[PDB]
């Protein structure tokens, strides 16, 4: 997904 | 940004006419002591010339940058 | 292989305040 | 050969003539490029050295071949821009001439 | 690069301490240029003494003046430098 | 003599094999003595690694024990910070992509056990942003450590606190270079900065700051649980420990083997991976640690083997480890003239040496490979590229000089005849 | 105390600590080359132009940037530092159009002098050269940048002394241009500085095109009048017309910049 | 009237000068020739322009004639270059 | 480097963050330190790439407003970096490393093959609009040297027609299977793994004393 990475980071956050 | 034209004291003449020349347009000067300026070492030396020669003199004293202090780190002070 | 007259080209260099041509 | 004057004002022919006679004084002209409002060679006060033609970067000041010129008024000595160009005009065929012969000298 | 011949330069100084010794009075800073010439400073009051030497010295003939000049340093108190170049 | 046993071997999920996720790394034990090492203390951990004598797992060799010991400094009221570089931009470094994607805790821990070593805040990892996919494998696994607690405040279930954050690179080489890594950081322009602001004393936001290659952050944690000396052992002399291989172009099984160090590069090419395709005297030339370092002809090939202080004797560098092998079927000429063309579409251009010197050498360069240019200026481009070497203010312009260096230095005679081949030709 | 005590090639000047290579250089008199350092900007090391060599040191350090440790004597005409000139010089010359006798900064380049100084007899660059494209900052400088030697004076005195912080680096490469983005004209007084800063004849002034060149202006010191500032200048007249008027330093008053009215 | 256009008005003296004689001005004024040129097409991004003829033309310059929207110039010339 | 306004890229084209997007920046600033707004423009550069490949000029703007940074501070980030695009992206923007690594291993080869299948030249996009090919340096990944990254396919050990085939599989359907087509995985010895074929030690192997 082109947005998956940033969606994990969220997460994290 | 090179300071070897701001080492020797020179001393210089008041400026005069520079008229406009009929035929061909060339600047034309009517003062002898205009294009001359000649260079002392040392301010006391210059005084002594203008004295001596009966020329009046006005002395302006050297102004020479202040010390400014650099640090490349500094600037990459993200506080400051 | 088979009189001139010199004058100053360049134009005037101050410009002059024409007076006001309206009275006052 | 296009037309446009070889001369680009860069006053370097100024600075290297022993005699002080080139005086050049210079505008931008509308076209934008840099070209000499008023050339004035004093003939009377140049020694014919030739430095000139050896300072130029695009050569526009060269030494003519003509040595006859001899004139019955002082003031007709003195050269403006036009009568070099036109002095140029007229023996461009033979200028270009001589330079061809001499630059791989020079 | 100029092509120094160091034998004259080491001649000369030589001769300059020559000079120096002979004439203690009168005669100050002798130095042998770079550039392989000599050039005796003398007070001005040695400008008789410090010549005749040169011209009528066995050890040093100096028979003929090449140039007398004056350089102006207006900066110097002593205006002029009298050069006096022999050969 | 290489040859590592796979116990010892540090990252046994290498090829995966393994799951890479928690799970798979509980039964690799990564996660075993973590409370314990930081309990016993920062200087405990910097003794370990100085006991290991490790050196630089980037391309830059230098002490690691040293370099973590210059921001062990006391604080100054900064707050002091882990940057761990996962960008790898140079040619043959594909070795870091494994740690990152195959086996991403080894890291985690890696930045934990390393941060209290230099009492660090937080961690950053620059995984270069052309690996998006390889972004996704870490942050799930830095995601599934603080669920576990593994990381965070009171990390370990210890007094120390860390966070560990992932940062998108963004197609730079440079952006590798450890100043200009902190700019990307910082989120200026990725242009390195001078060394005298050192980067422990001025780093990341003005706080002291750290960085390390991937596999140095990686093997601290495995090197403190089995001891310095057992690492330290490996190695030879200054050199110690086994450091990844990644072996590209020329060899029948190109692969990253992290065999043991001071590795006859005879043998490596030979014994693992694949031996030289075409025969081992198919080989026109090695590149030992990728294209920074200067390529070494087969004539001494064999002899040398592969440790930064054996490699520095052969006028090499170790650099990334990274072999990248010519065959006699290669233009070298125009092989090394592409890694020119590498630096040129890379540099910053922040310095003047580097800006036109690399844009210069890649002019000259392709008119080499065309044979146009005469055999004269063969011997300029090395007068060019020794201005390059020492007035750059990075290492990269250093980097450009050596592949120049070591073709006119090995292969003048060939370049020469391309310049008599055009010659001929008219 | 803090008076390290630092060797200009011997002269063992006494300096404070925290001062660069460059201005311990200064106060013995010797002049390092240098090109993106200016007193008033900030350190940027972009040029390297200024190489020198610690003695007993493997590298040439940047003397604006190293901070002189203590007893490190400066060897500022040695056979390296030289060599470290004559390389460089190379670079910034390799990639410059010569157009000296169209840049305006004929006799006014801080970078002719220091090729015909420092620099090397002859080049070597037998490739090809590169160009930019001249954009419009406005009706004041005209920026014929394809002179840039990327100095980074102009971005750094565009956000440190005026806060306008416009001007940027653009790209990687040989192809850096340090012009703005879009085309946004520079527009804020102290605008028409960047012209004396900029030792490149790259972007001079428009008005002061081509009517004159340095060695034939006379110059006379003296006094603002637009504003009560009173800021120091210098009027060069040539033949008894003013040519230009550009700053001279007052560090109370002036220190090296005039504002866009004045000049 | 010439090439910079140097003219004396009615009121103007310095102008007798002609009297009886005649005033050197041009014909070929430059200013015009060059805009007379035709825009030298070219392939490349950039160009040189050495004045035509090498050593007897002017120090080689290298036009950038990248954007359609202006025809390079060399500052030597006066010619534009047509991209 | 010069963007002359142009209708289409031109700040006329609106630009502003989803509000699902408006939501990841935040949380991009609080990964960074507090009150360092500028590092987070290269990630939120980013999303605004991942929002729209064009990025125009007005995109750029918003950045630097969002990130409340001197606007020129986001153009010359933007300018430096290759992954941002300041002009329309193929859909499938596919790149090929053709640095000395691939090159050796044949990556030329690879090239040839794709500019013929997109009958297209190297460095524009297909007229379909669907495709962008474009020679990008080391992309990492050289063990596996022949090797196109298609937004982060990263195909990696490819030969020829490998490509042909996925070009194809991009071209009509989606996801061709993204990875190194090659039988082997991830990295490893194409014979096998010489390096570790034991199985892995356990927790707390041979852990050090102490
Ligand atoms: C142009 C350039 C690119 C670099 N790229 C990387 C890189 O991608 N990864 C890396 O670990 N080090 C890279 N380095 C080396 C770093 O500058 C630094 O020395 C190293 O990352 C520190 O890690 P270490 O001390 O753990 O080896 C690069 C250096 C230069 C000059
Ligand atoms: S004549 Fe030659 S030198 Fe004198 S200005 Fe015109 S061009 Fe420059
Ligand atoms: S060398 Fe100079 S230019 Fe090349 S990267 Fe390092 S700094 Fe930027
Ligand atoms: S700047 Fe203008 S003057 Fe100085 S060198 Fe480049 S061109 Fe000649
Ligand atoms: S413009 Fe003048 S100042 Fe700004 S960079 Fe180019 S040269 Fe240095
Ligand atoms: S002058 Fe030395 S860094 Fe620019
Ligand atoms: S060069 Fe193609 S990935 Fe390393
Ligand atoms: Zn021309």
């Amino acid at each position: 997904n082109t947005y998956t990475f940033l969606d994990l980071n969220l997460d994290l956050s | 940004s090179g300071v070897n034209n701001t080492k020797k004291w020179k001393m210089e003449f008041d400026t005069r006419e520079r008229w406009e020349n009929p035929l061909m347009g060339w600047a034309s000067t009517a003062d002898p002591l205009s294009n001359m300026v000649l260079t002392f070492s040392a301010k006391e030396d210059a005084i002594a010339f203008a004295e001596k020669n009966g020329w009046s003199y006005d002395v302006e004293e050297k102004k020479v940058p202040k010390p400014k202090s650099k640090s490349y780190g500094a600037n990459f002070s993200w506080n400051k | 292989p088979t009189q001139y007259v010199p004058y100053s080209t360049t134009r005037k260099k101050i410009h002059e305040w024409v007076p006001p041509s309206t009275p006052y | 050969p296009s037309g446009e004057e070889r001369c680009i004002a860069c006053k370097l022919c100024e600075a290297i003539c022993p005699a002080q006679a080139i005086t050049i004084e210079a505008e931008p002209r509308a076209d934008g490029s840099r070209r000499t409002t008023r050339y004035d060679i004093d003939m009377t006060k140049c020694i014919y050295c030739g430095f000139c033609q050896e300072a130029c970067p695009v050569d526009a000041i060269v030494e003519g071949p003509n040595f006859e010129f001899s004139t019955e008024t002082h003031e007709e000595l003195l050269y403006n821009k036009e009568k070099l160009l036109n002095n140029g005009d007229k023996w461009e065929a033979e200028i270009a001439a001589n330079i061809q012969a001499d630059y791989l000298y020079r | 690069v100029r092509p120094r011949s160091d034998v004259t330069h080491k001649q000369l100084s030589a001769f300059g301490e020559y000079v120096a010794e002979i004439l203690p009075k009168y005669v100050q800073q002798v130095q042998v240029s770079c550039l392989d010439e000599l050039e005796i400073c003398i007070h001005p009051d040695g400008v008789i003494p410090t010549l005749t030497f040169l011209r009528d010295h066995t050890n040093a003939q100096f028979k003929s003046l090449a140039d007398l000049t004056a350089v102006d340093v207006p900066t110097r108190q002593n205006r002029f430098e009298i050069v006096y170049n022999l050969l | 003599f290489g040859s590592l046993k796979d116990e010892d071997r540090i990252f046994t999920n290498l090829y995966g094999r393994h799951d890479w996720r928690l799970k798979g790394a509980l039964r690799r034990g990564d996660w075993y003595k973590t409370k314990e090492i930081l309990l016993k203390g920062p200087d405990w951990i910097l003794g370990e690694m100085k006991t290991s004598g490790l050196r630089g797992r980037g391309g830059a060799g230098f002490p690691t024990g040293l370099k973590w010991s210059f921001m062990n400094k006391p604080s100054d009221g900064r707050p002091k910070y882990l940057v761990v570089n996962a960008d790898e931009g140079e040619p043959g470094t594909c070795k870091d992509r494994e740690i990152m994607r195959h086996d991403p805790h080894k890291l985690v821990e890696g930045c934990l056990v390393g941060g209290r070593a230099m009492g660090a805040r937080a961690a950053y990892i620059y995984i270069r942003g052309e690996f998006y996919n390889e972004a996704s494998n870490l942050q799930v696994a830095i995601r599934e450590a603080y669920e576990a607690g593994l990381i965070g405040k009171n990390a370990c279930g210890s007094d120390y606190d860390f966070d560990v954050f992932v940062v998108r690179g963004a197609g730079a080489y440079i952006c590798g270079e450890e100043t200009a890594l902190i700019e990307s950081i910082e989120g200026k322009q990725g242009k390195p900065r001078l060394k005298p602001p050192f980067p422990a004393d001025v780093g990341v936001f003005g706080c002291p700051t750290t960085v390390a290659n991937v596999e140095t952050v990686a093997v601290s944690p495995t090197i403190c649980r089995r001891g310095g000396t057992w690492f330290a052992g490996f190695g030879r002399e200054r050199n110690s420990g086994t450091k990844l291989f990644n072996i590209s172009g020329h060899v029948n099984h190109p692969c990253t083997v992290e065999e043991e160090m001071s590795v006859p590069l005879k043998e490596l090419i030979e014994k693992h991976a694949g031996g030289v395709t075409g025969g081992w005297d198919n080989l026109l030339a090695v590149i030992p640690g990728g294209s920074s370092t200067p390529l070494i002809p087969k004539s001494v090939c064999e002899t040398v083997l592969m440790d930064f202080d054996a490699l520095v004797q052969a006028q090499t560098g170790l650099g990334t480890a990274a072999v990248i092998v010519m065959d006699r079927s290669t233009d070298i000429v125009k092989a090394i003239a592409r890694l020119i063309e590498f630096y040129k579409h890379e540099s910053c251009g922040q310095c003047t040496p580097c800006r036109e010197g690399v844009d210069w050498m890649n002019k000259v360069m392709a008119r080499f490979v065309k044979g146009d240019a005469r055999p004269a200026e063969i011997d300029s481009l090395w007068e060019i590229s020794k201005q390059i070497e020492g007035h750059t203010i990075c290492a990269l312009g250093d980097g450009a000089a050596w592949p120049v260096q070591g073709l006119i230095r090995h292969f003048r005679p060939e370049l020469e005849d391309r310049m008599q081949r055009f010659a001929q030709q008219h | 105390s803090n008076l390290i005590e630092v060797f200009v090639d011997g002269q063992s000047v006494m300096v404070e600590p925290g001062t660069t290579v460059l201005q311990a250089c200064e106060k013995v008199g010797m002049q390092i080359p240098r090109f993106c350092y200016h007193e008033r900007l900030s350190v940027a090391g972009n040029c390297r132009m200024c190489l020198v060599e610690i003695e007993k040191a493997p590298k040439v350090v940047a003397a604006c940037a190293m901070p002189v440790m203590k007893g490190w004597n400066i060897l500022t005409n040695s056979e390296k530092s030289k060599k470290a000139r004559e390389g460089v010089m190379e670079f910034l010359l390799a990639n410059h159009p010569l157009d000296c006798p169209i840049c305006d900064q004929g006799g006014e380049c801080d970078l002719q002098d220091q090729s015909m100084m420092f620099g090397s007899d002859r080049s070597r660059f037998l490739e090809g050269k590169r160009a930019v494209e001249d954009k419009n900052i406005g009706p004041l400088v005209k920026t014929i940048m394809t002179r840039c030697i990327q100095c980074t004076r102009c971005i750094r005195f565009a956000s440190e002394i005026a806060g306008v912080d416009d001007l940027g680096t653009t790209g990687r490469g040989n192809d850096m241009q340090v012009g703005t983005y879009i085309e946004k004209m520079f527009m804020s007084e102290l605008s028409g500085n960047v012209i004396d800063i900029c030792p490149v004849g790259a972007l001079t002034s428009k008005p002061y095109a081509f009517t004159a060149r340095p060695w034939e202006t006379r110059k006379t010191e003296s006094i603002d009048v637009m504003d009560a500032v009173g800021s120091n200048i210098v009027v060069s007249t040539r033949t008894g017309e003013v040519m230009r008027i550009l700053p001279r330093m007052h560090e109370d008053i002036n220190e090296e910049w005039i504002s866009d009215k004045t000049r | 009237i010439t090439h910079t256009g140097q003219v004396y008005d009615e009121k103007d003296y310095r102008r007798v000068r002609f009297v009886d004689r005649q005033k050197e001005v041009n014909e070929n004024f430059a200013i015009d020739l060059i805009a007379q040129q035709p825009v030298n097409e070219v392939e490349h991004r950039i160009i040189a322009c050495d004045g035509g003829g090498g050593a007897l033309g002017h120090p080689k310059v290298y036009i950038n004639l990248d954007k359609e929207t202006k025809t390079g110039t060399c500052g030597y010339c006066g010619l534009q270059f047509k991209q | 480097f010069v963007h002359r306004d142009t209708p289409e890229n031109n700040p006329d084209t609106p630009f502003d963050f989803t509000p699902e997007n408006y939501k990841r920046i935040e949380a991009i600033v609080k990964n960074y330190p507090e009150g360092h707004q500028a590092a987070a423009v290269l990630p939120v550069l980013d999303l605004a790439q991942r929002q729209n490949g064009w990025l125009p000029i007005s995109a750029m703007n918003k950045v630097a407003e969002v990130l409340q940074v001197p606007p020129m501070r986001v153009y010359e980030v933007a300018t430096f970096y290759t992954m941002y695009n300041r002009k329309p992206v193929g859909k499938y923007h596919i790149q090929v490393c053709t640095t000395t690594p691939c090159m050796l291993r044949d990556s030329d080869s690879i090239l040839e093959t794709l500019q013929r299948k997109l009958g297209i030249k190297v460095g524009e996009t297909t007229p379909d609009k669907l495709f962008t090919l474009i020679e990008v340096e080391c992309l990492g990944a050289c063990v596996n040297a022949p090797m196109v990254q298609i937004n982060d396919n990263y195909y990696e050990d490819l030969t020829p027609k490998d490509i042909e085939e996925i070009i194809d599989e991009l071209k009509a359907g989606k996801v061709p299977k993204p990875g190194p087509r090659s039988g082997r995985f991830c990295c490893e010895p194409a014979g096998g793994l010489t390096s570790l074929t034991e199985p892995p030690k356990g927790p707390g192997f041979g852990v050090q004393a102490g």
